């Protein structure tokens, strides 16, 4: 997997004994969509 | 009635106006912590730069551009709106990821065709890093960014605390890190998969970077969009008022002829 | 001297010596040592700027000895302190989630994360 | 006042009211009167009264009187022809505001706001 | 005019702005009323315009929302697209008046979104063009039209399969 | 709350705050959007709407007017709806469903007639 | 324009600035002034007139008073008198001018007086034959021919709009008579323009060739460039244009 | 009224509605072709008030404190206050109480807004106790009303706390 | 609506769908039209005259009218004396 | 649209829209801005400008009183001039070339004046 995401899911996992205020949790925590398109058509926005 | 409609209507103004007050401050609020972020964010960022400048690394294509997937924060969108489409004039066959709603609009307009990848859900959002990183996994995966020599990122830069222009940089891929001159003072094995690594954390950290730098300038733009909005709904109240006052006057005069006319029988 | 950063703070932005896990095992640094540019594994990092020393856990990032002897640290997010006992419960959770499951590759990352603690 | 100031020379200010309540009353009398109410209910020789009263103060060879009116204006519309007569009268204008009293400005004059022309 | 408004059983609202604006006939159809409705109209027509009112009524609260700059979702979209479509059909050049027989179809294709789909710019074109295509070929159904007043299930479904027919232009 | 009871009283006090609500709401909605509000006002905007079709009841002699047959609740049955709305249990239930509606049964019922 | 702006006194430099022209030799030159001072307070009068005697203007200029004081039939023949001693002038040919302040006041008068006949109050409550009057007062103002002696009589009749309400019967209807109009901007008077001119709603058609050539030729096109000022901050709020820049430059100097 | 007064006591005499009062003083006038005035009301409306609202008093004490607490009802048709009956009623009283609609509405009965309500004699005939506690009510309650205009998101915490306190 | 901006052409919109059920049949359905003009000038009247010719619904429509210069009582008197028409 | 043409028609039609379209949306306009509003109709709001600043033409009679020589404008001319415009074919030139001055010819000369 890409090293930027494996970074990533590291960065989240060490945010748990937890203590941690809200926004190390909200970069560690947010929700979101991806929609692709097309060269026009769009494959559906897909939660990121 | 002229006074009933002028009044309503002067009403819906009045009320605007507060509404518009309110979300500048509010706005000016949201803009500390958008600020706060971005100045440790940059600064991250400046100790990647000073391994690519020092480094000399420089630079199909990729065009990425941030904006949110709200509007009214004024000409944020489409100042980005436009000089994305000053450089999709420089290359009109390059790939445009929209990480927006809105500046997905304008561009879809100039080339629909170009619009590949497209993120939904970050529009209000502040920075974050997961997000970018996420982004960053999918970019590379569905864009195949490497492949394009070229990446672009399209961003604003709060210029000033009123200002914004819109500003762009690239994205080093690992070919362009590998051949590099300056690249053996700073020492890694030639078996290290360390370009294509650090090509990959730079395409989160720099699209976060572009994300907090456009954050920022957007919510300022807002709060002073918000703030003339208060002073042009205040200039037609004051137009509606004297038209408000004199229609007052109006009424009681009219209806003081006809008492007037009924008194003469 | 040493930048030390992190998307939404600084840990440290004349540094002595710094110990750090890197895709190279453990490097230490002191004083001048020559430009580098290592991955930075997810880590547990002593910093010590004169023989004050500071104990960190790091979630990884990139590390690069500039020429001009700025030790350009990024990472995204850290003390040691802050990440430490739930966190050891909540990793048990995590072990049984890698025997089913991108989320198997993320699990089986937990379970490096799981080695990461077990180093506290 | 005008013995004061005919014949004792002296100088003299005269407080009034509400001169609202100065035009409120001349419109009346000219309801009462049974004359055709001019624009606004007023009397039609709210001016020429008016006038009288605001010509008998001033500064004669002998004295002069001097009044301070008191102007409640009609509904806040100064627009109104009653405030628009008393300001041909008028050389000065106080703005006193309890805005400004609030500010714990006791004079509780609105600097800005007032405004002469015997400033000069 | 407010003595009137009560004696009258409706008022035929007309709206010189909406004549401006391009909608010609203008008629502001939001004060346009008959209190006691339909049953004086021809059965036929009124099993189609049904749902026309509610349409346009929609159409008429939905774009007022869009001109406040606040983003449209798909379902205020879709009101929209069907809206605008159906205020073009709307228009007719003065002293051209259409046969009952002829007009039960246009609202029976607009009602039945055919026409939603149908491109804003060319619905001029396809109103003539289908009402071609009938008189070609389902002349017979405009005849049943005329002569009944009433259209049966199965004239209804021969009335789609017309429309649909004519959904090629 | 005597008059006519303290529940026909409370149930038509919540109606009369959640509509003055969505009134005052309905300017800000205007411009601002209704997503610019909060997960609270939301929900009151969302049964208010619910509420605002749920007024909505046809009438006997608009079997001629609307051609729609009428509708009548018991008074008894009318307060009871009310109540059940407001708690939000039928707010799994459209807001159309709740249009040209009667009793309980009937907002259940259209919610089902739209569901096929 | 508006109430006690020193609106008399824009009309009180004219007078004063024939000087060199009212003691200038030529009688063409010499105009013999008329200040027609109508419901104003007789005090203020009193210190104008110590102004013009200050100026040494008196001598060449006549003041008719109808005070404030001074009763509404008085005022509604003061205009009506005045234009009489005007007329002696035109009618020696010689030139003369009549400043008329405040007509607006006549019109007051008038409606008092048509209130107090009885007769009926005409729109916005002044007397349905208040155009009569004044268009049979406005029209005497002339240039004559040659033949006729070449008489002037210049009218400045000076009306004081409340709340610049300029669609008001009174306004529209002396509008309509005068060629050029000369309204003034309150908000820029006091924003520290004096004299404060509305570059636009200021208008004349009729003193553009009868100024010196001089002041035609130099003054051509300003009124458009200065429309071009108007233009310029009116969508400031033009372009960072170096030609719309200089413009705003140029206009704000 | 005045017998109460006269034997020194107390009284409160509510005039409900001095609005209808001004219509049948109209249709009284009007009938017997006396002048008609402002919004067609006889234009000593304003004196036939006065006499009324002025014949309410609080004795010297000398003549044994005679009081005759008055409260008139004065019905706004519209909303409006600018009209002849409210403005010259509104000057003659001292004080006002006004109610708004949209209070009544959101169930605070009374629905009384005392922002556009004032007491000039006031605190002289306010309970001691009560004007120490209710000092500090006055204040957060015109802050309130400031903070009225923050109804949204992003705001201090001065505001948050002002809400609650205000609200509650 | 305001006036005659096509006002009048609103009236004469009605007599042209009607001329199918005049022309045609059905007697009772044949609408005769009659067509009140009050306070308009004779050229206008002489235009829809015309235009009414050319569309040969004179044929079954009545024009009753009090033209601009005809009186005022005539203009009263002239919807009633239309209604008993 | 036979009486004066289709063609006369069509183009008047459009200015006549097109006009009402933009001093419908002044008030909107005036309190935000164009960029706060639709990009479609920013185009067609910068069509109209320049439409609106077209309708200019100094009279001869005028030409005194404004100090700019007449402009006489045919009527066969004009439906080519306006056709022009609507189609946009000559927008992409200033506004102020529009402004002040009569046909379509002299539009792009004053924009060519203006160029220098």
């Amino acid at each position: 997997i890409s090293y930027a995401a494996y970074l990533n899911v590291a960065a989240q996992a060490i945010r748990s004994t937890e203590l941690q205020t809200a926004s190390v949790l909200n970069r560690s925590q947010t929700d979101a969509f991806y929609t692709q398109y097309k060269n026009a058509s769009e494959p559906t926005p897909i939660t990121k | 009635a002229t006074l009933k409609e002028v009044e309503m209507r002067l009403k819906s103004i009045k009320n605007i106006e507060k509404i518009t007050k309110t979300m500048k401050i509010v706005a000016s609020t949201r803009l500390s912590k958008a600020e706060k972020a971005k100045i440790s964010a940059k600064k991250m960022d400046e100790a990647e730069q000073l391994f690519y400048k020092n480094a000399e690394t420089k630079n199909k294509e990729l065009i990425v551009a941030i904006t949110s997937d709200k509007g009214l924060c004024g000409s944020i969108h489409s100042q980005l709106a436009k000089a994305v489409r000053r450089h999709l004039n420089d290359q009109p066959n390059a790939d445009i990821v929209t990480i927006g709603d809105k500046i997905k609009m304008q561009l879809l307009r100039t080339h629909p065709n170009n619009i590949k990848l497209s993120i939904n859900g970050i529009g209000k959002d502040a920075p974050t890093f997961q997000e970018s990183a996420l982004i960053a996994d999918k970019l590379l995966s569905v864009m195949k960014a490497g492949t394009y020599p070229k990446i672009s990122i399209f961003y604003n830069d709060p210029v000033s605390s009123l200002s914004f222009e819109p500003s762009e940089k690239p994205i080093f891929n690992a070919k362009t890190i590998e051949q590099s001159p300056s690249f053996g003072k700073f020492e890694i094995d030639t078996d290290a998969n360390v370009p294509r690594d650090l090509f990959e954390y730079t395409l989160a950290n720099q699209m976060l970077t572009a994300m907090a730098q456009g954050y920022a300038a957007e919510i300022s733009a807002r709060r002073n969009a918000m703030d003339n909005a208060s002073k042009n709904a205040g200039d037609m109240i004051n137009r509606y008022s004297i038209l408000y006052n004199r229609t007052r006057q109006a009424v009681i005069t009219n209806e003081l002829v006809d008492i007037i006319t009924g008194a003469s029988s | 001297k040493l930048q030390f950063a992190l998307p939404h703070e600084t840990l440290y932005s004349e540094v002595t010596q710094v110990n750090l896990p890197a895709k190279s095992g453990r490097i230490g640094v002191l004083a001048n040592h020559v430009p580098t540019v290592e991955q930075l594994l997810p880590g547990v990092v002593e910093v010590m700027e004169g023989s004050n020393s500071k104990k960190f856990f790091i979630s990884g990032g990139f590390a690069t000895v500039q020429p001009d002897s700025q030790l350009c640290v990024t990472a995204i997010e850290a003390p040691l302190e802050s990440f430490s006992e739930n966190i050891k419960n909540l990793l048990a959770e995590a072990k049984k989630n890698v025997s089913s499951s991108r989320e198997a590759a993320e699990a089986a990352i937990q379970v490096e994360v799981l080695e990461n603690l077990q180093s506290v | 006042a005008e013995y004061f100031r005919d014949e004792e020379g002296q100088d003299v200010l005269l407080f009034i009211d509400n001169i609202f309540r100065f035009t409120q009353a001349g419109s009346e009398v000219s309801a009462l009167l049974g004359r055709i109410p001019s624009a606004v209910g007023y009397q039609p020789t709210l001016a020429t009264d008016m006038g009288l009263l605001q010509e008998r103060i001033t500064t004669t060879k002998k004295g002069s009187v001097t009044s301070v009116q008191a102007v409640y204006v009609p509904a806040d519309d100064l627009t109104d022809p009653a405030p628009a007569t008393t300001f041909a009268h008028l050389d000065a204008t106080t703005v006193l505001s309890r805005g400004i009293s609030e500010l714990g400005i006791y004079p509780a004059v609105d600097p800005l706001d007032s405004k002469s022309r015997l400033l000069d | 005019p407010t003595n009137v408004i009560s004696i009258t059983d409706g008022q035929i609202f007309l709206e010189a702005e909406l004549f401006y604006k391009g909608i010609r006939p203008a008629i502001n159809v939001g004060l346009s009323v008959s209190r006691v409705g339909s049953a004086a109209q021809v059965k036929a027509l009124k099993q189609v315009a049904g749902s026309l009112k509610l349409f346009l009524a929609q159409y008429r609260e939905v774009a007022a929302f869009a001109q406040f700059g606040s983003d449209l979702d798909a379902s205020t979209k879709q009101t929209l697209v069907r809206g605008e479509r159906l205020t073009q059909l709307l228009k007719q050049n003065q002293y051209s008046p259409l046969a009952t027989e002829e007009q039960v179809p246009l609202i029976y294709a607009g009602v039945n979104g055919h026409l939603d789909g149908i491109e804003l710019s060319r619905i001029g074109e396809f109103e003539s063009s289908f009402l071609s295509y009938l008189k070609s070929n389902h002349n017979e159904l405009l005849t049943e039209i005329r002569e009944k007043g009433e259209l049966s299930k199965e004239l209804l479904a021969s009335l789609k399969s017309a429309t649909e027919s004519f959904v090629a232009t | 709350a005597a008059v006519v009871g303290q529940e026909h009283y409370d149930v038509a006090s919540k109606v009369q705050e959640t509509l003055q609500t969505y009134k005052s709401l309905q300017d800000i909605i205007a411009i601002l959007g209704m997503d610019e509000l909060s997960e609270q006002d939301k929900l009151t905007v969302e049964r208010a709407r619910k509420i605002q079709r749920f007024l909505s009841q046809p009438f006997a002699v608009a079997e001629v007017f609307t051609g729609i047959p009428g509708k009548l609740v018991r008074l008894k049955d009318t307060v009871a709806s009310f109540k059940a709305v407001l708690e939000g249990k039928y707010d799994n239930i459209p807001e159309h469903a709740f249009y040209m509606v009667g009793g309980i049964e009937d907002v259940v019922a259209k919610a089902e007639k739209l569901a096929a | 324009g508006d109430r006690q702006t020193g609106k008399t006194a824009v009309a009180l430099d004219t007078i004063l600035n024939q000087k060199r022209w009212n003691n200038g030799s030529d009688e063409s030159k010499k105009l013999y002034c008329v200040y027609v001072a109508v419901g104003q307070k007789r005090s203020t009068v009193a210190q104008l007139v110590q102004t013009l005697e200050q100026h040494d203007a008196m001598k060449y200029s006549i003041i008719v008073a109808a005070t404030a004081s001074e009763a509404a039939p008085l005022q509604y023949l003061a205009p009506f008198t005045a234009a009489s001693i005007g007329e002696w002038f035109r009618d020696n040919g010689k030139h003369a001018l009549i400043v008329y302040d405040d007509l607006s006041k006549q019109a007051v008068a008038y409606r008092q007086l048509s209130l107090l006949l009885r007769r009926p109050p005409g729109r916005e409550a002044y007397p349905g034959d208040v155009f009569y009057l004044h268009s049979r007062l406005l029209e005497r103002a002339a240039k004559l021919s040659e033949k006729e002696g070449s008489g002037s009589l210049t009218a400045l009749p000076v009306i004081e709009t409340q709340g610049g309400d300029v669609s008001a019967y009174i306004p529209t209807n002396v509008i309509s008579i005068t060629d050029g109009q000369i309204f003034l901007e309150a908000e820029l008077f006091y924003k520290g323009i004096r004299p404060a001119i509305n570059v636009g709603l200021s208008v004349s058609r009729v003193g553009s060739a009868a100024q010196v050539k001089a002041l035609k030729q130099v003054a051509g096109s300003l009124k458009l460039f200065l429309a071009q000022y108007r233009e310029v901050a009116a969508f400031a709020q033009s372009d960072l244009d170096a030609s719309t820049k200089q413009t705003l430059v140029r206009g704000e100097r």
